[PDB]
């Protein structure tokens, strides 16, 4: 879904 | 005793609800991706907003969010509660409060 990691 | 931050599959939605009312900085819990099968997500309160950390796998099994590797999920946790998440922002792991 946004993830910090990407 | 079981630990109290492993949620399964829930939605992203449901999570950041969750979290979204909990009290400290820190509040997290692990949840079972609805993106894809068999993988695990992070999800973090931070001010008033909740992040997302996918949680990686590479070729010998082991678990990562940047580039510290783990052999399990226990010891991925474990180790955020006492070193920053993040090294832009100083999130550490706490669990969640009933
Ligand atoms: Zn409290």
């Amino acid at each position: 879904x946004e993830y910090i990691n990407q | 005793k079981p630990h109290p931050w492993f949620f399964g599959k829930i939605p992203r939605a449901k999570a950041e609800e969750m979290l979204s009312k909990q009290r400290h900085d820190g509040a997290f819990l692990i949840r079972e991706s609805e993106s894809a099968p068999g993988d695990f997500s992070l999800s973090v309160k931070f001010g008033n907003d909740v992040q997302h950390f996918k949680v990686l796998r590479d070729g010998a099994g082991k678990y990562f969010l940047w580039v510290v590797k783990f052999n399990s999920l226990n010891e991925l946790v474990d180790y955020h509660r006492s070193t920053s998440v993040s090294r832009n922002q100083q999130i550490f792991l706490r669990d969640i409060e009933q």
